[PDB]
């Protein structure tokens, strides 16, 4: 034993520990979603109100990257954050010496190899985050999630978070009563039903819903906040939902 | 240190009652060469604000995707991106200055004459100029290298003072523009008759006039000239 102690130490399973160990500080994060639909992506997580003093609608949590890429996070709010800083640089460099804006599973990779590399070495601490992301390239939409291990893949839908069970769920019910495909509109209205079933795990605490979206003909294959009516009318939704 | 290649001649503005206006020729030369007739040097950047360059086109299309990239960062982590932390002309300004004196004072600068025009969110009509030295000016008239000789005259006959700009408004400030770039289309060796104007006003925005020419020109008394003195047929 003393093989959890060190990270990029193989244990005799040929496991890495300490990567093991921060995936449990994203299992004790709130529940972040991401719902791939006909022409884009759909972003979606759950705030806790800790308290009545918290200002509504201030501490945004999804971040862009680019104008075309959305990210979100589960876990230690810092090292998402670290995340995102690095995702642009490799953004910025990418346009930079080749003109078009970063392809979605170029992106996909640039994280990847970066919270890879913090396996590889004891001097540093491996990401405590799992970090849904996508957006809409010249080759269409797509939607990723990256663990703290280096570990990505593509996805229909996606879920990480303490309500990830509850999500996942909930997602794949979709994917099977959608074969043709949802649209972005309809992606908005599940997303904030999703997030609102999940919360039956953080249910101590009341929260504050927060959805993002990417697609082609809803907002020019830009990343937007949803905001006003449009928030409002898939609160709505999902409060008719659950009762 | 080095030389321009590529250059782009006059940009010129002034200020009116409600806002601000600045235009330029569409062409790139090289040298004599009246290489690219194509180029567009006016640079909106959001819906308040239009830099206008003139001098080496490569630094021009550096400075392009400086500002291109100065948006994109702007909007990171702001929620009020398009609303109240949106890029001002004198933030937009003050970075390009910083940038043109940087690289000045590293002995390779940007070799280009800089105008950025626009209205700031208070209603104030905003006019600065910086160039390759990072020196930079105000005045209710702005221009750059021919229009600051032959342009200038012409507009401070309209806005000759700070009193002046509350009293012309956007139909003659326009004119006096358009007439100026007809007077540079004679006079400057490096102009083109093709170019661009862009009005941003406080009330009606932002408006990017492409494609436009110089007409209304005189050269019917040409016939007339004969010879250089004695000559009569």
């Amino acid at each position: 034993t003393g093989y959890d102690l060190s990270n990029s130490v193989f244990s005799p399973d040929g496991r890495n520990f300490q990567v093991e160990y921060a995936v449990k500080a994203v299992e004790n994060g709130t529940t972040s979603i991401g719902i791939k639909c006909n022409d884009g992506v759909v972003f979606a997580v759950e705030k806790l109100i800790t308290s009545k003093l918290l200002v509504p609608q201030k501490n945004v949590k999804i971040q862009v990257v680019d104008r075309h890429i959305g990210c979100v996070y589960s876990g230690l709010i810092p090292d998402g954050r670290h995340l995102v800083n690095r995702g642009r640089e490799e953004a910025a460099s990418f346009k930079k010496l080749y003109k078009t804006p970063i392809p979605i599973p170029a992106f996909a990779d640039r994280l990847g190899q970066y919270v890879q590399a913090h396996t590889l070495y004891n001097s540093v601490r491996p990401f405590g985050v799992s970090t849904i992301f996508g957006g809409v390239d010249k080759n269409g939409a797509h939607l990723y999630m990256l663990e703290p291990s280096g570990s990505y893949w593509g996805y229909k839908g996606a879920a990480t978070g303490k309500g990830r069970q509850s999500a996942k769920a909930e997602l794949e019910k979709l994917v099977d009563h959608h074969p043709e495909g949802l649209s972005a509109r309809e992606a908005v209205k599940q997303a904030a039903k999703i997030i609102y079933l999940a919360h039956e795990d953080n249910k101590e605490k009341d929260f504050e819903l927060e959805i993002s979206w990417c697609s082609l003909s809803e907002t020019n294959g830009l990343h937007k906040f949803v905001k006003g009516d449009l928030l409002q009318e898939a609160i709505d939704f999902a409060q008719k939902e659950i009762n | 240190t080095q030389q321009p290649i590529v250059t782009g001649t006059s940009v010129i503005s002034m200020k009116y009652d409600n806002g601000v206006i600045i235009a330029a020729d569409n062409l790139g030369s090289y040298g004599s060469l009246l290489r690219f007739n194509g180029v567009e040097r006016l640079i909106p950047v959001g819906d308040n604000t239009v830099v206008g360059i003139s001098g080496d086109i490569s630094d021009m299309q550096h400075i392009e995707r400086l500002l291109k990239d100065l948006v994109t960062e702007n909007a990171y982590d702001n929620p009020l991106a398009d609303a109240e932390e949106a890029l001002e002309p004198s933030y937009i300004f003050e970075y390009l200055a910083t940038v043109m004196y940087q690289r000045r004072s590293k002995m390779n600068p940007l070799w280009n004459a800089i105008i950025v025009a626009g209205v700031q969110s208070n209603g104030d009509q905003f006019l600065r100029y910086v160039n390759l030295l990072g020196v930079t000016y105000s005045s209710p008239t702005l221009a750059t290298g021919f229009g600051a000789h032959m342009a200038n005259p012409l507009l401070r006959k309209v806005v000759d003072r700070e009193s002046d700009i509350p009293k012309t408004t956007v139909q003659v400030a326009e004119e006096a523009i358009v007439n100026a770039m007809r007077v540079l289309y004679y006079r400057d060796a490096r102009s083109s008759r093709n170019f661009s104007l862009a009005i941003i006003d406080k009330n009606t925005g932002l408006t990017f006039k492409k494609n436009l020419q110089v007409e209304n020109m005189k050269w019917d008394f040409a016939k007339d000239i004969k010879g250089y003195g004695t000559q009569k047929i």
